[PDB]
């Protein structure tokens, strides 16, 4: 799996994969 | 009514969905056993699992995340059918358990 990912952006308080990016950009 | 196979809905989704790209953001949640992706109108695919619990922890672990920064951003439900027909191996479905 990619390094560093899943990876999360920022948290957000309501809603834990608001941020969550699965994977590096093709 | 839950179920071991997710429908995945992927909006805006920009980048190429592939069985591939499905298996490696999924198996890492719980054993895939088929997938099926949908092009027609948008881009829906269904996951079918080893078993509900593992289908739960890629429901919790990736419901309302991007595959990809900015875009293809999930929603994830049940499915209706409780396990997924899948005839051959490519791009747009695999059965993980039968190889042809």
């Amino acid at each position: 799996y990619p390094p560093g990912y899943p990876m999360q952006a920022y948290v957000d308080p309501s809603n834990p994969n608001a941020g969550k990016v699965l994977l590096p950009t093709p | 009514s839950v179920n071991s196979v997710l429908l995945f809905t992927i909006l805006n989704p920009i980048y190429s969905i592939t069985t591939d790209v499905l298996y490696t953001i999924c198996n890492p949640c719980g054993p895939v056993q088929r997938i099926v992706i949908f092009r027609k109108n948008g881009v829906q695919a269904m996951v079918e699992f080893d078993s509900v619990q593992s289908a739960q922890r890629a429901k919790a672990s990736l419901n309302g995340a991007d595959i990809y920064s900015g875009c293809c951003t999930l929603k994830i439900e049940y499915a209706k059918p409780t396990r997924l027909n899948v005839f051959k191996n490519d791009q747009d479905t695999w059965d993980y358990t039968n190889p042809n």
